[PDB]
Formats: structure tokens, sequence, C-alpha cells
RNA sequence: AAUAUAUAGGGUGCGGGAGGGAACGCGGGGAAGUGAAACAUCUCAGUACCCGUAGGAGGAGAAAACAAUUGUGAUUCCGCA
RNA sequence: GCCGCAGCGAAAGCGAGUCUGAAUAGGGCGACCCACACGCGCAUACGCGCGUGUGAAUAGUGGCGUGUUCUGGACCCGAA
RNA sequence: GGGAUGAGCUGUGGGUAGGGGUGAAAGGCCAAUCAAACUCCGUGAUAGCUGGUUCUCCCCGAAAUGCAUUUAGGUGCAGC
RNA sequence: AUGCCGUGGUGUAAAGCGUGGCAGUGAGACGGCGGGGGAUAAGCUCCGUACGUCGAAAGGGAAACAGCCCAGAUCGCCGGC
RNA sequence: UACUAAAAACACAGGUCCGUGCGAAGUCGCAAGACGAUGUAUACGGACUGACGCCUGCCCGGUGCUGGAAGGUUAAGAGG
RNA sequence: UUGCACUACGAGUAAAGAUGCUCGUUACGCGCGGCAGGACGAAAAGACCCCGGGACCUUCACUACAACUUGGUAUUGAUGU
RNA sequence: UCUGAUCGUAUUGGGCAUCUAACCUCGAACCCUGAAUCGGGUUUAGGGACAGUGCCUGGCGGGUAGUUUAACUGGGGCGGUUGCCUCCUAAAAUGUAACGGAGGCGCCCAAAGGUUCCCUCAACCUGGACGGCAAUCAGGUGGCGAGUGUAAAUGCACAAGGGAGCUUGACUGCGAGACUUACAAGUCAAGCAGGGACGAAAGUCGGGAUUAGUGAUCCGGCACCCCCGAGUGGAAGGGGUG
């Protein structure tokens, strides 16, 4: 910068540290659910990856955005607060 | 001669306000009744 | 030969979810005896980075 | 010598008749140069800063320069 | 032998070594210019160079290993991470 | 394997939200179409939210060119 | 012009080697080079400095200011 | 007096603004007007000026004569003002 | 001072001071080893002055060198 | 040595000292021997000065290292006070 | 019984003395050796747990080595200057250079801050013990010529100047919208909430009439929150807020 101090020496490091230990879910919406099983039934991880809703190998978390009507049966990690009420509201079941 | 002094609160000993004074016109602690983060009330506040 | 970041400006600059560059702010460090709490909370938080440094983060970055 | 301050940009950046939104700025100054009127509030550095919105109105006070805002 | 036990040394007879070779290996020693818009930490670089010693390759290699509540199962090299 | 597919937060975490905060206060970052009809609380009208069409607009990624850039001698020549 | 039996001159053979030698001392001499020889290698050393940079036409067309700078004949951002 | 800010009309293609790609420049010179330094000297020096020209502008005038006056070269003509 | 300086520069016999008791001091070497010297304080090394004559005055505050160890400060180790 | 060439002078002008520009003046073409006023003549990318880099030298500049030196501990034992 | 001083065993440490066997000797003799001032071994004469050497540690150390040693500047050097605040230059918005013309700052105040209430100064005239040009008093006149913590400028008599009562807002969580600006910075801010001060209320209060009294990032320290915790539970260490 010609000798005066650079931007990137004259500003703070951004503060925190990083976890880790974190652990990262792959997520999908009841919307995406909807739309992808309108049939209904039963919808697993592997059901998820191979439609393509979800990357593989991955701890699956299930979200509450969109409308959800069809009946479901979602197998999934660490359901939602929003995504339970949704697919018991539409009649289905969550299971761990 | 004129030093930076913290207050803490009387209460929670939380250490909550910092100013100068000087040691010479004061030269004992201070009591200002400030108000106090934690206790969520104004309480007495002294030097440390 | 694979491309290298550069280490302070990853620590001091991050991206937002639709692209933006932010960082934080100065003068906070010490010395904040005779800074008012109006002066401390203006240079509280993070900022946008400015339009006249935006390209050359966007190259320390990338 | 040779010594100097910077220049501090002072002075009205208002004028009669402008639109102004609240918290505008008005009248950078030292000491009342000019008044605050009806909603105008004038601020710790003697700043003359809006508090509603309207047009700026600059007028006299019994000796004072004031400006005012009307609705 | 000195000197006694003896040993150092000496005689004899059998084997072997030495030196060279363009690169590649392993072990050891180890710069400066240069970059840091100056410079000493740092870099350059364990690079250049030097020393010892190979083989058709070498080195490593058979858990006093990883992992983490499941488990894998000597080493080497390639791609990711 | 990489990129796209959800963000916010120092992080635990939560998630169309999240962080700060006593706050259902305000802000930061991030999501979220109406030129329109149907029913709906709704205004003279303009529409506010919900399900569909009246049919409403998205998008990424791999290759090959070109400009600039990075690491390499790096446009070429030149010291003491 | 100076010395010319002397601290003389000279032949042959030999020794001291580079931050080292040798020097009745001038930083002198060490192969026509010496305030640190020469050759090869690191190596295509580096140079904010000087020079050079090769065919054509069409359109547009500057700057020599501000701020900062171990900065002032350089550079970064703005202005154009 | 000028200049400056806002606003309502009228006019004007190659204005303006946001966001990206690629720059060059950051040694200026003289002339007009207003000033500082200088001796109210300098082809001196330092500023201001929706001032000009040169720089990067050929043609005509000023004998010659970057910076003054007139005037901005798309090419041709043995036409005119 | 080969190759622009021959001098008032260097050397010199003479002087003084300091070191060295002997594979000495000093120097070349990581070391062994070597020179000093096949020498032994009337000897060797270093420093300054520079035949000869007459002389060489005052200051030990500063910085060196030589000696001392009452007191102050101070490493590793010991202690925990 | 060399960008050229059928390479005058005066007073001017101009990067402020003109063979080459202006207005005048002078001068038949080409050789040979001489002189040294100019061609800012030739030769050497000015040694002076400044700016940047280097080299070597100094010291109560900084940071290091050799050498010299202190103590502890290993080599390292015995008996007395 | 500090038991200060003292007893006998331990144990080891510290000097001090002696010894010899480690180790040392460029003292001597002999042998390898036929030729040897090398070397090695044997014996003897001495020294001796010292010295020397290894590892650790303090000093000293231009003997050697790598380097640094600012810029501006009517050439350079010497002199002066370098950040911030105020005025003039500055051409009636803002901004504007020179080694142009003048000054200040690197603090102070626990009240010189907040609030409520009250007051008007300097100078001059006249009278009055010490007392005078000028101390205190009285009466006139006096609209700001005084004062303002501290430079200057802009302000302030409606007072921001003088006096008094009570107090700690010299708060915590925020902050629409602006000024200035290459960037980094810098400056103002109505209003909302908590919990307060003064006031009968209306209301004011996020230091001081305003503008100087200051220093980025890195790396650390301290207090608090209990965020992560390298198999698990802790802890170390890190993180956050001041
Ligand atoms: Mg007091
Ligand atoms: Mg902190
Ligand atoms: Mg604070
Ligand atoms: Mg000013
Ligand atoms: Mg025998
Ligand atoms: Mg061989
Ligand atoms: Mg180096
Ligand atoms: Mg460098
Ligand atoms: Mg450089
Ligand atoms: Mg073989
Ligand atoms: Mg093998
Ligand atoms: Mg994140
Ligand atoms: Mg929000
Ligand atoms: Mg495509
Ligand atoms: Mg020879
Ligand atoms: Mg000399
Ligand atoms: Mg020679
Ligand atoms: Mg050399
Ligand atoms: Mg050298
Ligand atoms: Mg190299
Ligand atoms: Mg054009
Ligand atoms: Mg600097
Ligand atoms: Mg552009
Ligand atoms: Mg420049
Ligand atoms: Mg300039
Ligand atoms: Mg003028
Ligand atoms: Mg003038
Ligand atoms: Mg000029
Ligand atoms: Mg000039
Ligand atoms: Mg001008
Ligand atoms: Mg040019
Ligand atoms: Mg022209
Ligand atoms: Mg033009
Ligand atoms: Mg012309
Ligand atoms: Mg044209
Ligand atoms: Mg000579
Ligand atoms: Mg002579
Ligand atoms: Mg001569
Ligand atoms: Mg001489
Ligand atoms: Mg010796
Ligand atoms: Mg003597
Ligand atoms: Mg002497
Ligand atoms: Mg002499
Ligand atoms: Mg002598
Ligand atoms: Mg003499
Ligand atoms: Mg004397
Ligand atoms: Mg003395
Ligand atoms: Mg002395
Ligand atoms: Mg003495
Ligand atoms: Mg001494
Ligand atoms: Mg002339
Ligand atoms: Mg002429
Ligand atoms: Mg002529
Ligand atoms: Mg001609
Ligand atoms: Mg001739
Ligand atoms: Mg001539
Ligand atoms: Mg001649
Ligand atoms: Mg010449
Ligand atoms: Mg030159
Ligand atoms: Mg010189
Ligand atoms: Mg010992
Ligand atoms: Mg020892
Ligand atoms: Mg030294
Ligand atoms: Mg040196
Ligand atoms: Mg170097
Ligand atoms: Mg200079
Ligand atoms: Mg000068
Ligand atoms: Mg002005
Ligand atoms: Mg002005
Ligand atoms: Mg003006
Ligand atoms: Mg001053
Ligand atoms: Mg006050
Ligand atoms: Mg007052
Ligand atoms: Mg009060
Ligand atoms: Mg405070
Ligand atoms: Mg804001
Ligand atoms: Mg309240
Ligand atoms: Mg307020
Ligand atoms: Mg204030
Ligand atoms: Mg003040
Ligand atoms: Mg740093
Ligand atoms: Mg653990
Ligand atoms: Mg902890
Ligand atoms: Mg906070
Ligand atoms: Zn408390």
């Amino acid at each position: 910068e010609g000798g005066q101090m650079p931007i990137h020496m004259r500003l703070p490091k951004l503060k925190g540290f990083r976890n880790r230990f974190r652990t990262e879910y792959e997520i999908v919406n009841v919307g995406d659910i909807n739309r992808l099983f309108p049939q209904g039934g039963a919808v697993g991880v592997d059901d998820l990856v191979a439609k393509g809703a979800v990357r593989k190998n991955a701890l699956v978390k299930v979200l509450g955005d969109g409308k959800l009507t069809a009946k479901v049966d979602v197998s999934a990690h660490k359901f939602s607060g929003s995504a339970r009420a949704k697919i018991t509201a539409a009649g289905g079941s969550a299971t761990e | 001669v004129r030093p930076k002094i913290t207050l803490a609160c009387e209460v929670c000993k939380h250490r909550n306000y910092i100013t100068k004074k000087n040691r010479r016109n004061d030269p004992d602690r201070l009591e200002l009744k400030k108000f106090c983060p934690n206790c969520g009330k104004h309480q007495a506040h002294r030097e440390t | 030969p694979k491309a290298k970041t550069h280490s302070g400006a990853s620590k001091r600059f991050r991206r937002t979810g639709t692209g933006k560059i932010v960082r934080q702010k100065a003068n906070r460090r010490h010395l904040l005896e005779h800074k008012p709490s109006t002066r401390t909370r203006r240079l509280d938080g993070r900022t946008v980075v400015a339009a006249n440094d935006t390209k050359r983060v966007t190259s320390l970055l990338n | 010598n040779g010594r100097d301050s910077a220049a501090q940009r002072l002075g009205v950046k208002r004028y009669g008749g402008q639109v102004v939104k609240a918290g505008e700025i008005l009248v950078r100054q030292r000491g009342t140069k000019f008044h605050p009127g009806v909603n105008v509030g004038r601020g710790g550095d003697d700043t003359l800063f809006a508090k509603t919105a309207g047009a700026v109105e600059f007028g006299i006070k019994r000796g004072r320069k004031t400006v005012s805002i009307v609705g």
C-alpha cells in the first residue's frame, strides 16, 4: 500500500474460536419433502439421497420451511421444532 | 497525580465503572451510587 | 501450483450469505476509560467493507 | 510559525426551502451563531439537527437568527 | 621382547580391499545472493555444494499402530482430504 | 472427492430464522414475486394472508476461447 | 643523474594463498586486474534505475490533483 | 457583483448515477484575472480561478517564434464566401 | 606508492616502559605439532621515541592497566 | 569517426550561444600545401555534486560468535580434624 | 518451652590437612629397534583427586561477522521542523500551498458534573475611622466596555457570567436519520426500555459554553460469564464481556 499500514493489518482480527468438534447436518425442508413425495409414504435418508434432496453419507436434519400436506413417515436425525409440528399436523410421524 | 480508578459494586463485587480522580484532593476511596447491570438496580460502588 | 490465500486477510474478513464481506472496527482494544459509551457503541459490531476496498479485499480472500 | 489545525467543515448544510428528514444536520457551528427554532434541537456541539420532517426556514426572533422546520 | 605369566611385535600360508562410472537411493555436514520495498527472528532451504556408503533399485516394513464406544489391522507409492 | 443445495452465532446451539438483549424493544446478517382471478376480515378504490392457475421467474456446474492475476527467470538486455 | 664491499646484485632449487599471505608501511604487491585475486558453480543473483519491445485500419480518449507513505523521480486508494 | 445550495418551468442525443472488466496518470508550462514569499525583481517561486491554450492540435496571423489572436484537418476538386 | 608522489615519509644504531621462570610469553593450528630456540631475564616478545649534547615540569579527577576484598548487587546448582 | 549533404556571413529568433529557421549581404566549378576559431570537435553511459545500491574502515551504534575466564557436575578415590 | 548454648549416636554437606590407586609429566633408564631426539610398552622419579576435558552456567569480548544509521529542504550539509487545537493568508458556501504571519496542547475539576431556585457585572461620580488611585460600606450612573479553569475564534446579559439546596445521568441495553470522508478513522442524533437524580408539575440529565488534552494492529495482564474441553470425567489452554 505504499508504506502505510495496510487494510489487512490495521483492522482487528475477527473475534472467537472455531469448534474443532462441530457436527454438521445436511438439511431438508418439509416443502421439499412435500414436493418430492406427493404420494406420501415412508421417507428415509436413502430415499432422500436417491431423490437428490440431500448429500450422501451425512447426518440429515429436517427443517420446517414450506407447506406440507402429504401423509409421510420421515426418519432422520434432529428434527426441528416446526418440522415435527407440521409433520404431525399433516398426520405422519417423525422418528429418529 | 490523576490515576485511573475502578468502582466495584458493594454487593456483587463486579468491577463496573472506571474513571479518574485526583489522589491528593481525594486521598480516600470514592463512594458513588451507580447502576449495577448485574444487580439490575442502583447500588453503592467503591474503589478497589 | 495451487493458489494460496492470505492468512491475515482470512483472519480479519469473512463473507455473509449473499456474498457481502464484513469486518470489525478499530479503536476498541484498549484506552477505553476516556472513550464515552456512545463512541464505544458506535465502534461495536460488524460493518460491510467499503466499496473502494472491496476489490482488493476480494483479491486477498481469493 | 508553520502550524495549523484541520479545517472543520463548519457552516450551513441545508438552506431555506430544502425538505429534510428527521435527524438531518442543519448547521455545524461554534456557539449559537444560529439558534434552534421549532422542531429543531441544538446538539452537544451546537449542531442544530432536525426533529421532524419538513422544510427548513430561517428567521429572526428578536435579535437571534433562528432555524425552524415547518411540518 | 623389556619380563615372570604373558602381551606388543615378528615369520609363514591362505583369502579380501583399493580405482572408475550420466542419473536415481540412504546417512551426515551445510551457504549466500534473494523475499520480507530497510534488517537481525523468519525466508531462500535442508536448496547449491561437500563427506561416507550402496543396489539394480534403494529406503521402509510385520504395531510398545491408529481410532474412539463402532471399528481397522505390516510397509511403500498415486489421487483426495 | 469438489461445487450448487439455508442461514445466523465466538461457540454450545437453534434454524426461515438467528445474534445481542430483561424486553413480544430496536437494530445486525439472512429469507420472503402479485401485471391477476377465485373464497376470505377486508376500501369508493388501492389490496393485507392463505391453496390453485390468469400460468408468476428463478440456477448451477463441466469443457473450450479471451482479458487480468498468483507461484515460477515470467516482456528482453545491464551492475558494483 | 643515484649506489657501486654492501642493510649489495644475481643464477639455480625450494616455502608462505585470499579476510589469507608478504610488506625498511605506499593499502603497496600476490601472473598487464587488488580497501579482499582468479576460475567454475548458486545463477537466467538482484536493481523503486537507464535502454529496448517488430503488421494495419475504425471508434472513444486522459493526467501531471487530494489523502497516506523510511515518503517525495516509487506505490496504494480516490479524482480524471 | 459574482460564486454556492434547493426548487418549478423550458431546452439540449452521444449528460448524469449504480455496479463490474481493463487502464494510464500522480515532474506540468505559459497567458488572463485575485493573492502570499521576493526589492510589491526575475522566462522566479507557492496557491485560487465550470478561465484559456500547449501537453496530446495540424491550418491562417504575429519577420522567424509549444503556451498570444483566428480557427479544431474524414478523403477529393485548377469552385465560392 | 611495478605504471603521474623518492620526500620532511619508512627504517636505523641509541633510549624508556610493559610482558615472560621455560614443551615461557607471543604467533600458526579444532587438536597433535611447530616457530620462539637446539635460546633461558646482559634472554625473548610487544609498545612508543629515534645519532650526539643539555634536559624531560605539574595533574591519578575521566578511561585503561596492576593489586585488594570490608561491604552492596548478581548465574547455574543445592533447598522445597 | 560516420543520421544526412551541391555543409557561407551579419543582425535576429529558438530548449535562452544556429551551416540547415527569418530578413539581408556576400560567394564561378574542382583540387594541392598550410593554420587551428567553430562544428557545444574525437576519445571514456562525469571521477566533482545530488539520489539509489555496494564495498571497506572506525567506535562508549545494535545483535551475535571465536578466544580468554567463573562456578556446578562427570571423570573422582581413601583417611583424619 | 522461640528453646538461643550445650550431649552421644546416625546421615550427609563445607572447608582444612595428609595419603595413593584414577589421572598427568617434553624427568630418567630399558625393549620393540636392524638404521629412530617419532611412537608405543615396562620400570623408576615426581605431581595428584588438583589440573585437563565433556555437559550446564555467569562475565568479558570491534578480535571477527551481519547490519542499521529518517524525511522535508529554492542543490546537499549545518540550523529548524514532523501529531492535535484556534486565527489570518483564503479571493462573502465548503476546501486551498510556502522553511508565509501569530498563538496554544500532551491537562484540570468529586465539583469547575446533574437539577431546581435566585441575582447582575466592569468602569466612573459623591459621602465615609485607620484607608491611600485601588480592601469593606452607602447612594447614584452604567446594556455590557466585566466574567467564562486554560490559546484563539464563534458565543453567552434570556445569561453559557455570580450565589445557594439536594444529588452522581462523569448510567446499562439501544439507536431511525445525518455530517465529514481515498480508506482507516472522526462527529451529531430525536426517540424507546430498565433503573435513578432534581423538580409541585412541565420537564432536564448518556460529563464540563463549543472546538485541543492524544496512539491503529499485533502480543500479553486482570476481573466477570461458564462458551469449547484432542477416548470419557476433570484440568491446562483457548473463547466471550469489561
Ligand atoms: Mg474535596
Ligand atoms: Mg479485550
Ligand atoms: Mg465504557
Ligand atoms: Mg481553521
Ligand atoms: Mg615371557
Ligand atoms: Mg568402490
Ligand atoms: Mg540472509
Ligand atoms: Mg530485503
Ligand atoms: Mg528491494
Ligand atoms: Mg551388483
Ligand atoms: Mg532393502
Ligand atoms: Mg458460520
Ligand atoms: Mg430481526
Ligand atoms: Mg451454462
Ligand atoms: Mg617455487
Ligand atoms: Mg592513505
Ligand atoms: Mg599486477
Ligand atoms: Mg577474498
Ligand atoms: Mg568481501
Ligand atoms: Mg537461487
Ligand atoms: Mg474525439
Ligand atoms: Mg512508516
Ligand atoms: Mg470503470
Ligand atoms: Mg509522487
Ligand atoms: Mg507533484
Ligand atoms: Mg498574478
Ligand atoms: Mg506576487
Ligand atoms: Mg515558472
Ligand atoms: Mg520550477
Ligand atoms: Mg494561473
Ligand atoms: Mg508527456
Ligand atoms: Mg498550432
Ligand atoms: Mg482540447
Ligand atoms: Mg500557427
Ligand atoms: Mg473534425
Ligand atoms: Mg609511481
Ligand atoms: Mg632519493
Ligand atoms: Mg618518480
Ligand atoms: Mg614510506
Ligand atoms: Mg604458549
Ligand atoms: Mg624488564
Ligand atoms: Mg607504553
Ligand atoms: Mg617518529
Ligand atoms: Mg628502537
Ligand atoms: Mg623528532
Ligand atoms: Mg612528561
Ligand atoms: Mg588521571
Ligand atoms: Mg586512574
Ligand atoms: Mg584512583
Ligand atoms: Mg580490577
Ligand atoms: Mg545570439
Ligand atoms: Mg548568428
Ligand atoms: Mg543565417
Ligand atoms: Mg533549407
Ligand atoms: Mg585543404
Ligand atoms: Mg578548428
Ligand atoms: Mg596540426
Ligand atoms: Mg567532446
Ligand atoms: Mg552517467
Ligand atoms: Mg564523492
Ligand atoms: Mg577435576
Ligand atoms: Mg569442569
Ligand atoms: Mg567487538
Ligand atoms: Mg563491523
Ligand atoms: Mg544480506
Ligand atoms: Mg534528503
Ligand atoms: Mg539549503
Ligand atoms: Mg478562510
Ligand atoms: Mg471560505
Ligand atoms: Mg470563495
Ligand atoms: Mg509549540
Ligand atoms: Mg458550569
Ligand atoms: Mg451560571
Ligand atoms: Mg449546584
Ligand atoms: Mg467517564
Ligand atoms: Mg446509526
Ligand atoms: Mg425512565
Ligand atoms: Mg437524551
Ligand atoms: Mg463533551
Ligand atoms: Mg472548555
Ligand atoms: Mg506486527
Ligand atoms: Mg478430555
Ligand atoms: Mg480457564
Ligand atoms: Mg455488548
Ligand atoms: Zn452489583
